[PDB]
């Protein structure tokens, strides 16, 4: 059993996971990432406000029993969930080919 | 036709609050990132805060951390800057600016430079009270000591905050008029002089009145400048 | 943070001449993301150049930019009267966006000596307890002039303030005001008030005797 | 129709999305994020190697027809997919409460 | 009992390659982040590269970008540093180090400091060729000019690379021996002296031989140092 | 990058004395993540302190650390002979981890004048075309000594190299070698070879005449 990732704590754009519980859901327990700071944590450990922590969104397939309280075989649905956070700036940067492909 | 018009500026004491507004017109406001850029009197340009199209991202300069808040209302084509815990070094003209962008394929590319600027709004942070000027004459001699040319003027002293306007003879005298930029005195109040060179033979035949307007205190001073005859 | 250093602080040239303005970055600017702005007194800045070398919309051909990495230039091939303003460079390759401190481009004309005038404080001001003595240097060139105050031949220090107008749009000269502030009691204890204006190898002293014609 | 996020291009840990196509999958077209660089892009636009771009992993529910080539009603399965990248360093940083809750 | 032992060091020409290995023992190697730290002769410590437990993260100092590669084999309890396009300024002793960690609840906390160091491996990057030393006597006078004490020695000249060992009378003479640290000459070759002070009355009754070993060239020089009698 | 500046470069104290070592950071170190290492000649560094003030395993009570932000201290309440080594501070609050340049802690003893010896080149070396003239300063204190070479009274410059041993574990002295390198042709053109050793207000010159007893 491998140790669950600590990226949420070591990221320059750290996040906390919030539990979402509903009986009309599969999985019933869903973990949503909420960015810790508006800014990003620089190399020195300080918050820089010329950078922003933004949540990465993903469309997840969840099972919904129609009519309610009837689990067997039906049709599922899609829901947007925040998986983690990334650090952005207002600039689209361009960097050489030798730094690429990793 | 495209325009940005800022409002909300004025005098505020240190530790005070002020909200700036910028009205955008002539373009699709929601398509653009916007910024606030400031300029302290007689100094350079300085970035303050940035905001993306839908306000999901907000960026700030190091010196305004936790004190200033940038926001926008895309339905009201408005940009805002909420300024709390104001400091004396926050005194500046604040400009509302629009950022250039490109659309390559179906991708939006923001560039952090400004293709449109507002006219700016003056923000004065000081503990000095609003006061109208004390207008004193800079009287010419009745008998000249400079040939055919005489200088006369008005010393516009101890007013706060900026700006003042100075006219001569209700705007009928404009030629050879020099209204000097205001200097901040050690008292924290401004002072300036407005001068004019006229023919010394006109001193007996022509009345010279400086009209000093100070909108912050709603004071207007009309001072007749008479020759200092012996 | 990228620090932009502009050179020279002030550039004195005549219309028709070529202007070369320099912007030096403390570190390499990504993708040559350097812009230039022109700002005239009382007005907002206006975009001239972006991407180091591209002209903004409506910008005439006489304006051109060049450079990469840390060294950038703004060139005006033939100066027109309207081009005399303050110019700022700005980088957008590094977060946060930063500006240079500016280069003021002023009109170079012939040396003109100023008409010096001295004004005693008004009797009206004297009842408030303060005496302001004004010295006016009218329509001179260049902007640099040394103004000194003397009270009964004793040179004054720390009790004056100067103000200079923007360059005159018609004759390209400057005017300068120097104000000497004294208490009424100090003003009444002395007789001779002198304003000494030095421009090169020439000094002009304009004076008055308090309570005399 | 809102413009799909450009975080993949403005992130200090940028990524590219690789298409995964299979007839025994729902959704059949899956987008997997692959980190562009080993390092992270600093504020100046340069690659810093005292920081690392790491992919954020998420468990997605995918439909698998058993026996193959029979779509109607059966039992689905879980698969780990890379959604985006984040910037990490070897240090767990600690930052004051006023910079938090954003 | 815990240990880190580096190997792979040696002389390499500029532009060359070298692979360093570090053998870990006495602990669970896979539980730790590891680093390479270097020290140029007579200089300070400098970080080179870091690697996490499973090698999913690799960090490098600015100066070794694209040239050095850190890797590990958790089954073989080994750490590696692949050094390509080697430069003269890469000349240093390279240390293999283990990073301290904590387990708070079920969370692993890495700290970037080193609770265990290897003994290091010398990496010399130079275009100078391996050469054994030229051993010359530092002969004492038969008739002393320093009272009862005479100094004698061996000048160990023009060898490359480091290290050399110097012993006297096959290790039987240790008291009053001073073997000086090597100095890099302008030729790119090293030179040192080894001296000993002995009673001047012993010069006739005792033989003095310096034993110079130079493992890089597999050369051993035994030089008898005879008094310079007139 | 956080730059760590250590002070002083060298600290000369006797066993029993208290040692105070300083580490100054160019910027604040997060969570006081500062470590100290001790390194003896020919050995690898050894961890003493972590988290600015905590002792590593097996480290005696005489070692203590303090400080936060940018200023940190390592204290040895009572120095023992084994504590004389080089000490490095290291920060791990900012990426990348960086080290100070070190403080060498050396044993302070009484001033001891060196026994100076001069050696002409061997006749064996002379056939190779090079002459190495050696000057030995044996068992002196402090480490600082001025060694000058004179050839027929002409002061030499740029043709010598010095090497100093580690502090002697028994008497706490240093020994120094100074080597003068000349071509055989230059060596044979001159007669008097002198090595001048200055220590304070005293100079000792040890010499020889080439081809003389």
């Amino acid at each position: 059993p491998k140790r669950s990732s600590d990226y949420y704590n070591r990221s320059t754009s750290p996040w906390n996971l919030h539990r979402n519980e509903d009986p009309e859901r599969y999985p019933s327990v869903i973990w949503e990432a909420k960015c810790r700071h508006l800014g990003c944590i620089n190399a020195d450990g300080n918050v820089d406000y010329h950078m922003n922590s933004v949540p990465i969104q993903q469309e997840i397939l969840v099972l919904r029993r129609e009519p309610p309280h009837c689990p067997n075989s039906f049709r599922l649905e899609k829901i947007l969930v925040s998986v983690g956070c990334t650090c952005v700036t207002p600039i689209v940067h361009h960097v050489a080919h030798h730094h690429h492909h990793h | 036709e495209v325009q940005l018009v800022e409002s909300g500026g004025g005098l505020v004491q240190p530790g005070g609050s002020l909200r700036l507004s910028c009205a955008a017109s002539g373009f699709t406001f929601s398509n653009y990132w916007m910024n606030w850029v400031r300029q302290a009197p007689g100094k350079g340009l300085e970035w303050v805060a940035a905001i993306n199209q839908d306000g999901s991202e907000k960026y700030y300069v190091g010196s305004v951390k936790g004190r200033f808040t940038i926001s926008r209302d895309n339905a009201k084509n408005s940009l805002y800057l909420q300024m709390n815990s104001l400091r004396v070094e926050d005194t500046a003209v604040y400009y509302c600016v629009r950022d250039y962008y490109d659309i390559l394929t179906d991708y939006y590319i923001h560039y952090w430079y400004f293709d449109l600027w507002g006219r700016g709004t003056l923000v004065t942070v000081s503990s000095a009270s609003t006061k109208g000027p004390s207008v004193f004459p800079l009287a010419p001699s009745s008998k000249s000591t400079s040939g055919g040319t005489a200088a006369l003027g008005c010393l516009v002293k101890d007013y706060f905050p900026e700006p003042v306007t100075v006219s001569w003879n209700s705007g009928a005298l404009t030629s050879g008029v020099h209204t000097f930029p205001a200097v901040l005195q050690s008292s924290g109040l401004y002072s300036l002089s407005s001068v004019v060179t006229v023919p010394s033979s006109s001193l007996g035949t022509q009345t010279y009145i400086c009209n000093v307007n100070h909108k912050p205190s709603n004071t207007k001073v009309d001072k007749k400048v008479e020759p200092k005859s012996c | 943070e990228i620090v932009l250093t502009q050179s020279p602080g002030t550039l004195s040239l005549s219309p028709g001449e070529r202007a070369t303005l320099s912007c030096r970055a403390s570190q390499s600017v990504s993708s040559s993301y350097l812009a230039w702005y022109q700002q005239k007194p009382g007005q907002a800045p206006r975009l001239l150049i972006y991407g180091a070398s591209s002209r903004a919309t409506g910008i005439p051909d006489r304006f051109s930019g060049s450079g990469s990495g840390t060294d950038f230039t703004l060139t005006i091939s033939r100066l027109e009267p309207e081009d005399f303003a303050v110019y700022y460079c700005q980088q957008y390759g590094s977060s946060p966006c930063t500006f240079g401190q500016g280069t003021r481009l002023e009109i170079k004309r012939t040396v003109a000596a100023p008409s010096v005038f001295i004004f005693p404080p008004s009797d009206e001001q004297l009842k408030s307890g303060t005496a302001s003595v004004v010295c006016l240097l009218n329509n001179f060139y260049p902007r640099e002039a040394k103004v000194q105050w003397k009270v009964d031949n004793a040179l004054q220090s720390g009790n004056s303030q100067e103000s200079v107008t923007e360059q005159d749009s018609k004759d390209s000269t400057y005017s300068l005001s120097s104000t000497l502030t004294l208490s009424k009691a100090d003003y009444e204890k002395h007789k001779v008030y002198a304003c000494e204006v030095t421009q090169g190898t020439t000094s002009v002293t304009k004076s008055f005797n308090r309570g005399e014609c």
